[PDB]
RNA sequence: AGAGUUAAAUUAUAACUAAGCUGUAAAAAGCCCUAGUUAAAAUAAAAUAACCCACGAAAGUGACUCUAAUAAUCCUGACACACGAUAGCUAGGACCCAAACUGGGAUUAGAUACCCCACUAUGCCUAGCCCUAAACCCAAAUAGUUACAUAACAAAACUA
């Protein structure tokens, strides 16, 4: 409100298209956790409530990338096998 | 006689030292389409894929340049006691045997 | 990079208080959590829209624009083969990673390892 | 490098739409709620030229919330604002709802040329308490 | 050097500015603080307008004022500094060069936590 | 623990503009001294950083700055001493927003509830009380060891 406007989360649509450009915003948003915030703050969360959300996210991204890089890890091996039917 | 120690610290994979960015020579001993199955003598064979450069040219017997990034891959996973073996090395494919 | 695990969990040793309560052991699986069913939206919507416009204008009579009409069966035969194609598209998998099935029988062949 | 997005509030750059700056041309304020939708066209002086919510377009309680609805209200809107002679408009929406998107194209479809979008969507740092979550 | 002061001042002429800068550096060799040296930064339009002395400003001058002072000292000075009519903002900061530089050796890489689970032959 | 400060948001209150605005699974009631925009103090609460794991004895503590400042050459120890989340009580201020209670509106056989709408004690400050929690990491303190060893499950087993 003090800062100068339209430099903050402003797209300029380039070519005409502006479901593209609006997709692109929505990236942004999305990708610094903006939609997620004002989601989350349609109601309010109390304290509690919100380290156990904190915790349970925390918990499965670090499952989710630990299994990520295993995942990656043995990619090699998916490669058609050079032993069969020894 | 010779003391397995002497042998030990004579030998060329005690002189290579850290695997890293080595330069080594290999072998090819099995082929599937794509995929040149390479002893390089470590311990594990290591993958490789037929490069767009000569293809024919690579075939079982044929000997090969390798650039060894690992001796062998391995890592420890979540809740996992030991670690999780591959059965290989990572290496590089440069050019064949260059003579 | 993976979040540090180091003090977060409620144990003997640490003289820290905890960090992560796991509702369930923090151990890769096995196996991998199967496939995601999208859902679909209302399809073909636009084109539904003008053409109420147009008869609204129109007073109903169907004569008068064929253009909007024959607009909206295109529509609707772009989302009749476009569900006949997301039928048979099972080959899709991530584009660029392997089905749920591969994936399963590959971590069976390296499995993580709780015991001894 | 071509349509960097934010143009600068200095003179350095000189992009023109119907010869005008990009200070001078209309911004359209798009409100999304949950609820409902309302656009209201205003010159870079701040005079309103056009306004349309989805309730001023004759749907009621309910359907009001839907997208149908936002563009519905955007094409009209438009009309009102064309009619006043406005060629482009930078848009802002305010909220997150359902009729953001819709809306949007429907100035679009409406005959009015878009060429900003950016969103000002009040985002607290931690001011006013929002009200209860619901089951409870 | 001790403390450090960073002044946003409105935005005036060069003789009206020289005033208020030579005063303020009066009442601070006042309180009784040695001033070691005075920066100029230039005069910016600020990040965003600041509200102060029922005057909403869009641009400033901003100047950096390193001294040293006895503690009982800050609170008379931001006092005065608060009072004045042509300080936009004022802030009194411990400077910087207080602060030790404690060798990053780098980065000590983390290894994966392990006897966290018993050993149980599970399924 | 003090003292000073405010970026986002919100609200008074004006200027325009449109008649609606709010609200749910769907509605109703409610408000049009309403809503969008443009201005704008106070009060309250502190996005991101945090995928960090620090500080305190614990409760607790994560906007900014400065002042004061974190017991013990360090073993255990009470019915003694000093503290102790929320809620609550006493007196005085504060009041954006939230909100037990209560009154409307739906839902329902009923609906003293879940959903909707207002509004209050109350959360906020200063001073004084009250001394309770799933105050739980349900895992006492201080030195140790990984020997011996699987009731079960959970955070593996044990000495002194
Ligand atoms: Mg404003
Ligand atoms: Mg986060
Ligand atoms: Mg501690
Ligand atoms: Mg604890
Ligand atoms: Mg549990
Ligand atoms: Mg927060
Ligand atoms: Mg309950
Ligand atoms: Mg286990
Ligand atoms: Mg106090
Ligand atoms: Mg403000
Ligand atoms: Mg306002
Ligand atoms: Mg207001
Ligand atoms: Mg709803
Ligand atoms: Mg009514
Ligand atoms: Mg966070
Ligand atoms: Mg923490
Ligand atoms: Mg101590
Ligand atoms: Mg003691
Ligand atoms: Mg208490
Ligand atoms: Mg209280
Ligand atoms: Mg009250
Ligand atoms: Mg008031
Ligand atoms: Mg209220
Ligand atoms: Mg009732
Ligand atoms: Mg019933
Ligand atoms: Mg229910
Ligand atoms: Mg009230
Ligand atoms: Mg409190
Ligand atoms: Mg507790
Ligand atoms: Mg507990
Ligand atoms: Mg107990
Ligand atoms: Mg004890
Ligand atoms: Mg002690
Ligand atoms: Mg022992
Ligand atoms: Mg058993």
């Amino acid at each position: 409100a003090n800062h100068l406007k339209f430099i903050a989360r402003t797209v300029m649509v380039q070519e005409g298209n502006v479901e593209g450009a609006y997709r692109t915003l929505n990236r942004i948003l999305t990708m610094d956790g903006l939609i997620e915030d004002i989601k989350r703050r349609r109601y309010y969360e109390k304290p509690c409530r919100r380290r156990q959300r904190e915790s349970y996210e925390t918990c499965r991204r670090i499952y989710n990338m630990e299994m990520a890089r295993k995942i990656n890890f043995l990619m090699r091996k998916n490669r058609a096998d050079p032993w069969q039917g020894c | 006689v010779e003391s397995f120690a002497s042998m030990l610290r004579h030998s060329p994979l005690t002189q290579m030292g850290p695997a890293k960015n080595k330069l080594v020579i290999g072998q090819i001993f099995h082929i599937v389409e794509d995929d040149l199955y390479i002893d390089f003598g470590g311990k594990f064979h290591c993958v490789c894929k037929r490069p767009e450069v000569d293809g024919e040219k690579y075939q079982k017997g044929t000997r090969v340049r390798l650039r060894l990034l690992d001796l062998e891959l391995t890592s420890r996973f979540l809740g996992a006691t030991t670690d999780t073996t591959i059965l290989e090395a990572d290496a590089v494919l440069l050019g064949l045997q260059e003579s | 990079a993976t979040p540090s695990l180091r003090g977060r969990l409620a144990r003997l040793g640490n003289p820290r208080r905890p960090i992560l309560k796991p509702n369930k052991p923090l151990i890769l699986a096995n196996h991998v959590g199967e496939r995601r069913r999208e859902k679909g939206e209302a399809t073909c919507i636009t084109e539904m829209s003008v053409m109420m416009a147009c008869w609204k204008q129109n007073e109903f009579r169907d004569e008068a624009c064929r253009k909007e009409i024959q607009d909206f069966f295109d529509c609707a035969s772009r989302a009749e083969a476009a569900r006949k194609m997301r039928s048979i598209q099972e080959n899709l998998g991530e584009l660029g990673s392997l089905p749920p099935k591969k994936l399963n029988k590959l971590l069976h062949r390296f499995p993580n390892k709780p015991h001894v | 490098s071509f349509s960097i997005y934010p143009p600068i509030p200095g003179q350095e750059n000189s992009l023109r739409w119907a010869g005008k700056k990009f200070e001078e041309i209309p911004i359209a304020h798009i409100k999304a709620s949950y609820n409902n939708t309302q656009i209201q066209v205003v010159s870079a002086a701040h005079q309103p030229l056009a306004h349309a919510s989805c309730g001023t377009e004759g749907f009621r309680n309910a359907k009001k919330g839907t997208g149908i609805a936002a563009q519905t209200a955007g094409i009209a809107a438009a009309a009102k604002a064309t009619g006043k002679g406005v060629t482009h408009v930078r848009v802002v929406v305010k909220g997150l709802g359902p009729g953001r998107l819709s809306a949007i194209k429907g100035l679009t479809m409406g005959g009015l040329e878009v060429i900003s979008i950016t969103d000002n969507t009040p985002i607290p740092h931690n001011g006013c308490r929002p009200r209860k979550a619901r089951r409870l | 050097p001790r403390y450090e002061l960073a002044l946003i001042l409105k935005a005036m002429q060069r003789p009206e500015t020289a005033a208020a800068l030579k005063r303020t550096l009066e009442a601070l060799m006042d309180r009784g603080a040695v001033v070691r040296n005075l920066e100029n930064l230039g005069e910016r339009m600020l990040p965003y307008k600041i509200s102060a002395h029922n005057q909403r400003h869009s641009r400033g001058g901003y100047f950096l004022v390193d001294f040293y002072a006895p503690a009982t000292t800050v609170e008379s000075m931001m006092e005065h500094l608060s009072r004045d009519i042509d300080v936009i903002r004022p802030n009194i900061v411990k400077h910087p060069l207080t602060q030790e530089v404690k060798e990053c050796e780098g980065i000590v890489p983390v290894p994966l936590e392990e006897k966290l689970y018993s050993t149980k032959k599970r399924k």
